[PDB]
């Protein structure tokens, strides 16, 4: 909390705090820590407004392809896979 | 002064045991009864419940101990007990790859006291283990070459005491961050050294001076093969802030231990992973660790690199010389395994300022993008860098180049990689080519050439 430039595995409240811009947690009721962004061909999440992810956004030049829904946005579940273009 | 015990012999406070710069105090070890060394057996037959055995035919006989397979003893250090999860956690991983008699040596009766007294208590424990080994030899004709003793901290020296008494006939000892105070710089009689076992391999993870740095382990080289992962002084993932160390993914207890001595405990954490990752810990022979990170000790030499950890005994030249230093980097969290590569990118396109990244694609998968260089990106210039990948990609089929910079030029430049050469740790080279160029933040896919 109130501490910027955090490392992976360090607890966080929001992605702004993480060097890798992804504060992540696997479930709703569980602590979130800084995690690396999704590499190509693995699971990701569409950039969000909630600050944290259940899956991280992709690395540079990569697109997280998957179904993007209105429900998926409010629920932070706009999942997909990292693809080149 | 001399105090003698049945079974174990005498113990004296003569030099060098006491009365020297490193060990001034004249301390004698506690009684065998007090130290209360216990042998807790685990096997493939009994992986979750320990059968407490002892150096007596009825014990070995009534129990699951099989005389036709290796035996590995695990001795803890100061404050710990043989029932600590990390110990049994090692046997359980061993059960994943071999049939074995896993023996956890508990001596909390002597480890949960003043350190100077724990350091002396170490000799009763060594004595207890050599007694048990000689017993297995005499009683069952079991060879001490089938014996492997693993010892963490103080236990590394207790393992060395147990080897002294068996005249270096035990197969091997693995010192997991041998304690420094009261042992570094002293004579071999008093500590682990290559002569205690047929082969001695050591993992160094907390070698900073005890004062003022408080590094619990030694920097001094004490075996045949001495490994210094991450340089052997500061381990990645250790310097997290207080709240994060304590509230880490493994529960409070693990977190708390790590708050207290993360680097030090990394040695057994590394060893446990190597067991199930036989090629994940290639150590590189090198003058020092700075020369290693300076990209001057790659790839593995002819004949190979020794694997740090469990598979270090598979190394052909393990006893060719003593104190051979190897370097390597690991991960900052479980599955500490890393595979080192080297990539040489020759630039094309426009001279710009930025960071260049590369990701590898092979039969077994692909990796993260790794920064190869950052600064002035001038055409036809080549830049190399070695890095530790969290995945083994196998045979390379493709490499994707990519660059970017915090300041976007109003001209919209295009930078390319005319050639990228990937070299694996065993010396295999793959070449990739491209005539194309790309805007920043667009992957340039290079194909085999
Ligand atoms: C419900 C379970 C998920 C909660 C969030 C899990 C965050 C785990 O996170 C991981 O922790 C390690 C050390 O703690 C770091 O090395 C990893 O890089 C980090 O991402
Ligand atoms: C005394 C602490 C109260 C304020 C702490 C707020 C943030 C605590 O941590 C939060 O816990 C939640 C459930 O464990 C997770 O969903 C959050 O992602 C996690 O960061
Ligand atoms: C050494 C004096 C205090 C010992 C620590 C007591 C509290 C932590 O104790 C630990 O609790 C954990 C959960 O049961 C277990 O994993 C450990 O085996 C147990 O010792
Ligand atoms: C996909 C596989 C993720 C494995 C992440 C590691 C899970 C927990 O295992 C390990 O336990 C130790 C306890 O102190 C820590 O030091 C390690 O770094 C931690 O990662
Ligand atoms: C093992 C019994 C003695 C423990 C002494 C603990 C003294 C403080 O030391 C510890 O805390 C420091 C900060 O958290 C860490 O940086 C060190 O790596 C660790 O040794
Ligand atoms: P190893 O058995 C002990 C390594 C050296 C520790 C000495 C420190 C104890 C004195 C108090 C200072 C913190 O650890 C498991
Ligand atoms: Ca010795």
């Amino acid at each position: 909390g109130i501490i910027i430039n955090l490392d992976e595995g360090e607890l966080c409240l929001n992605s702004a705090q993480c060097k890798s811009n992804c504060c992540q947690h696997d479930t709703i009721l569980s602590l979130s820590r800084c995690a690396l962004k999704a590499r190509e061909n693995s699971e990701c999440s569409a950039f969000t407004l909630y600050g944290v992810y259940y899956k991280c956004p992709c690395e540079r030049g990569l697109t997280c392809e998957g179904d993007k829904s209105l429900v998926g946005s409010i629920t932070n579940t706009n999942f997909g896979i990292c693809h080149n273009v | 002064k001399e105090v003698c015990y049945e079974r174990l012999g005498c113990f004296s406070d003569d030099s060098p045991w006491s009365g020297i710069t490193e060990r001034p105090l004249h301390i004698l070890p506690w009684s065998p009864k007090d130290v209360n060394t216990r042998f807790l057996l685990y096997t493939n037959e009994n992986p979750n419940n320990f059968q407490e055995v002892a150096a007596d035919s009825s014990s070995i006989s009534g129990s699951n101990f099989k005389t036709n397979r290796k035996t590995r003893f695990i001795i803890h250090g100061f404050i710990d007990k043989g029932e600590e999860n990390w110990l049994a956690n090692v046997c359980k991983n061993l059960f994943k790859v071999e049939s074995v008699n896993c023996i956890c040596v508990d001596w909390k009766g002597g480890s949960r006291t003043g350190y100077t007294q724990a350091s002396q208590n170490i000799r009763i424990v060594g004595a207890e283990v050599a007694y048990f080994v000689e017993f297995l030899q005499s009683a069952f004709g079991y060879s001490p070459s089938n014996v492997h003793v693993i010892g963490h901290s103080l236990g590394a020296h207790a393992a060395g005491e147990a080897g002294r008494r068996t005249n270096g006939t035990i197969g091997r000892i693995t010192g997991l961050d041998p304690a420094e105070p009261c042992f570094q710089g002293t004579p071999e009689l008093v500590r682990l050294d290559p002569s205690d076992a047929k082969f001695v391999d050591v993992i160094h993870t907390d070698g900073a001076p005890i004062v003022p740095n408080l590094g619990f382990g030694m920097s001094q080289v004490v075996g045949h093969l001495d490994f210094f992962p991450n340089g052997g002084v500061e381990m990645p993932g250790c310097k997290k802030n207080i709240l994060s160390q304590i509230v880490d993914i493994d529960g409070i207890w693990e977190g708390t231990r790590d708050f207290a001595a993360c680097n030090h405990l990394r040695s057994y954490k590394y060893y446990t992973d190597s067991i199930v990752n036989p090629d994940g810990f290639a150590g590189f022979p090198c003058a020092s660790y700075n020369v290693f990170t300076a990209n001057k000790c790659f790839p593995c030499p002819s004949g190979g690199c020794p694997q740090m950890g469990h598979y270090a005994d598979r190394y052909p030249g393990k006893t060719n010389d003593v104190g051979q230093k190897f370097y390597l980097d690991t991960g900052d969290a479980s599955n500490f395994a890393r595979w080192r590569y080297k990539v040489s990118v020759t630039l094309s396109g426009k001279k710009v300022t930025g960071h260049i990244l590369v990701s590898l694609f092979g039969n077994k998968g692909n990796s993260k993008q790794y920064e190869i260089f950052k600064g002035t990106l001038k055409p036809d210039s080549t830049h190399s860098n070695e890095f530790d990948s969290d995945v083994d990609v196998g045979d390379l089929q493709m490499v994707k180049f990519i660059w970017y910079n915090n300041v976007i030029n109003p001209t919209l430049p295009r930078v390319g990689a005319s050639k990228i050469i990937v070299e694996t740790n065993v010396g295999k080279q793959f070449n990739f080519c491209s005539p194309e160029t790309v805007r920043e933040e667009v992957l340039l896919t290079l194909t085999p050439c």
